[PDB]
RNA sequence: AGCUAGUUGGUGGGGUAAUGGCCCACCAAGGCGACGACGGGUAGCCGGUCUGAGAGGAUGGCCGGCCACAGGGGCACUGAGACACGGGCCCCACUCCUACGGGAGGCAGCAGUUAGGAAUCUUCCGCAAUGGGCGCAAGCCUGACGGAGCGACGCCGCUUGGAGGAAGAAGCCCUUCGGGGUGUAAACUCCUGAACCCGGGACGAAACCCCCGACGAGGGGACUGACGGUACCGGGGUAAUAGCGCCGGCCAACUCCGUGCCAGCAGCCGCGGUAAUACGGAGGGCGCGAGCGUUACCCGGAUUCACUGGGCGUAAAGGGCGUGUAGGCGGCCUGGGGCGUCCCAUGUGAAAGACCACGGCUCAACCGUGGGGGAGCGUGGGAUACGCUCAGGCUAGACGGUGGGAGAGGGUGGUGGAAUUCCCGGAGUAGCGGUGAAAUGCGCAGAUACCGGGAGGAACGCCGAUGGCGAAGGCAGCCACCUGGUCCACCCGUGACGCUGAGGCGCGAAAGCGUGGGGAGCAAACCGGAUUAGAUACCCGGGUAGUCCACGCCCUAAACGAUGCGCGCUAGGUCUCUGGGUCUCCUGGGGGCCGAAGCUAACGCGUUAAGCGCGCCGCCUGGGGAGUACGGCCGCAAGGC
RNA sequence: UUCCCGGGCCUUGUACACACCGCCCGUCACGCCAUGGGAGCGGGCUCUACCCGAAGUCGCCGGGAGCCUACGGGCAGGCGCCGAGGGUAGGGCCCGUGACUGGGGCGAAGUCGUAACAAGGUAGCUGUACCGGAAGGUGCGGCUGGAUCACCU
RNA sequence: UAAAAAUGUUCUGGAAA
């Protein structure tokens, strides 16, 4: 019955990195292509597309890695190498634009939703507004 | 424990217990020995460790140890009780402060003297 | 864990400056509570203060705001204001006077005493300044206040000297008896001059008031200093205090002698038993210095109550299991609302403190001026992604339908055979039984062994397990009836109806308890025989409760996967039970084993997670004491929670 | 080559590591400390009821009885409600005590045995139940955190 | 999985390394 729709969606991003597999299908809903359609623009991932599975609508998530490596386990690192619900629905998270977080002193990107749309920490820094915390990734 | 379960019950803080009541939270306390005793150390050690029963005035009988070598407190003398226990003396929780009431310093002390009550003495 | 009679509301009054059950009649039965009422303990609250990376934690002394009290307790008067600290009345306790009938007082004002305590100050000077009351004013009163005093109680500043001065006195200490160390330290030589001495000597004070002008504005004039002959300035001027802790590791600093588990040390680990960097002294060293240590308490370190920021298979930690109340949490599309949420403006957020910049005391401490933050909360305006709410829609969750399946799931009634025991009838004779070996015991009153018959109770061999069913406990011959759960297929219906679940309710092995029944075998207790140093055991022979049934209790466990329930996600291999198939093999549900990724302290776990996530519940916080005591609830008791 | 003594290699269990000449459990005896129960006593706080009831405000009355009068009134007085405080009785919470008693912690070299740790010499642990100087034994049931070869999958 | 095998007690207090 999926008590957490989103939180859901980050790990099945997760879980399907850490095997390294091409791509991901994902239960589709609006709010969730506007996280995703962030982690696209924002580069974590090669990008997504809505797609069909046996009569109901699903979101195909495109993952991305980097190259192979030398050593022992040549496995590629990770684009996505964190990625973490803030706001859980057993308690949520809001912030003013005062208080919105820096994720990884810039080189991480934290995603809310504001009434100016879902935007990253960034974009709604330069929009004076703050929302709930959906979520952060590195 | 989840949010909801810290909202319903929350966390419960210390409490710490005090290793000096009969102090009744002052540093010293003053006392009557009713009983200047000799006992024998716990395990590892041995010897004959100089120990009073004393009275104190917040209404507690408690026993104390007397630090240095040699004393002169006899049943009925006044001392002052301090803080801090010794090991081996199981149940002896306070020493004596030497140097204060009938409790005289340590003769010819010349070290660290003032942990044991005794004045500087004249250069021979 | 339940509390409530002025109790909760009403009507009309009394009362007050004013609302009000504030108080009073009369009427109504309410009001409050696990969102913790009622009760008990403790406590004045705040600005702030200490600590802390922060979030927090601790705290509430001095200064500022608010409240409360004025020996204990009640009360009213006067009044703009008090139910009044140096006003009043009354009672009480205690202190004192009395001509014994009634009198007097209240330092939690300043100072001082005494008691208590580890411990906390002068019965100082002045109204000169600021502030207050009264006065037209002069001015009066002001233990507010401005000052001085005492206390290293704290913080800041200063001094005990500066430069020379030996391959290096003495003394003391070591020593491989050459020497090393104290040590430029001293002495000694120059030099400066804390104190003290003489002289000068404040700022804080310009207004009230008087005079010209109208006693307005403005201008002019006079008085006034407690601190104090103090600060400060000039001149003169003497080498002029040093202590406390520590030196095994943590932790900076080592040698000799004394001591011999003694004496002693000790924050933790620990030192001491005749070569002790750990005790005591010495020499030496390290740290700090008008101080240095000790004790007490708070924060830190302690992510060791974990919001930030923890955990529960074996370390402490998953509830014995269901069902479910409150509560928490909630799939997909769309619109209204705009409570959460977010944004802008605005009001508030006193001062002091903190921070920052600059100044004033020679610096600093202190201190002034200015500057910048700020959550909260009020108001107006706006946003609508997410949460919430309303409405419409959806079918992927969940439930229902139809057709099927497996099963020691449960309850009730029957009934079948093997065996043990006892009885009866045969037949037969000297032992049987038991053990490491035996003895007790049964047996010539005929046992054991054997055949036939009967009675009775309990449990169901093979099948049969790496099996199955159940939420758990648990369930095993067979048959019938009654009944639960569950799985698959078709995808037919409903349309989020869901997940979890503090309490509540139900279930809950064995032993145990009550009434009654039943009693073959087994068997606590108990009695023998052996064994042994003993033998309340183990081994042997007996044997009661109990084991069995009914109905009612009890409610525990290694009630175990020592692994709460639900959902999604993350290689495979293999065996197995059960269903469906386009039955090489695939697909759903279940039971095992090995193992990808990942996880773990390791062992191990790994699509039956101990992996990765979300929801909800239970539980943990070092070891004993102790699942004990006390209290409460339960129980017939044992006991349980 | 079963057995006794010593010893090699592998393996298994371990609570041993001063390493089985180890470890370790419970009663009994002595000392100390804290604590429960205990005929009961002594307090503190607090609740209920009823009795006496100061001052005082607020209601009557103010008359066969005074004083004032701005002579409608007012004051002094008298009655009452409430009421500090005492008093009598009974509860509730807490504290201190008490002959005696239960168990508990701790305490260099005490007595008895040997339960456990190695099939610890009866595998151990466990709920319960009866029993026994003591550790513990036994009954029923449960667990593996117990069990050589073979042997079955 | 099924799983037989032993009559026989005990070694004062510190400190080794």
């Amino acid at each position: 019955m999926l008590t957490d729709p989103i939180a859901d969606m980050l790990t099945r991003i997760r879980n399907a990195t850490r095997v390294y597999k091409e791509s991901t299908d994902v239960p589709a809903s609006r709010f969730k292509e506007e996280i995703l359609r962030i982690l696209a623009r924002e580069g974590f991932i090669k990008g997504y597309e809505r797609v069909d599975v046996d009569g109901k609508p699903y979101l195909r998530v495109y993952l991305k890695y980097g190259p192979r490596r030398q050593g022992p386990d040549p496995r590629p690192e990770q684009v996505i190498h964190h990625i973490r619900r803030i706001s859980k629905p057993g308690r949520r998270v809001y912030v003013g634009v005062k208080e919105i977080p820096r994720v990884r002193r810039g080189l991480g990107i934290a995603i809310l939703s504001t009434s100016k749309g879902v935007l990253t920490d960034r974009e709604a820094r330069k929009l004076g507004v703050g929302g709930e915390l959906i979520c952060e990734v590195w | 424990p989840t949010i909801n379960q810290l909202v319903r019950k929350g966390r419960e803080k210390v409490r710490k217990k005090s290793k000096v009541p009969a102090l009744k939270g002052a540093p010293f306390r003053r006392g009557v020995c009713t009983v200047v005793r000799t006992v024998t150390p716990k395990k590892p050690n041995s010897a004959l460790r100089k120990v009073a029963k004393v009275r104190l005035t917040s209404g507690y009988e408690v026993t104390a140890y007397i630090p240095g070598e040699g004393h002169n407190l006899q049943e009925h003398s006044v001392v002052l009780i301090r803080g801090g226990r010794v090991k081996d003396l199981p149940g002896v929780r306070y020493h004596i402060v030497r140097g204060v009431y009938d409790a005289a310093g340590v003769k010819d002390r010349k070290k660290s003297r003032s942990k044991y009550g005794t004045k500087k003495p004249k250069e021979a």
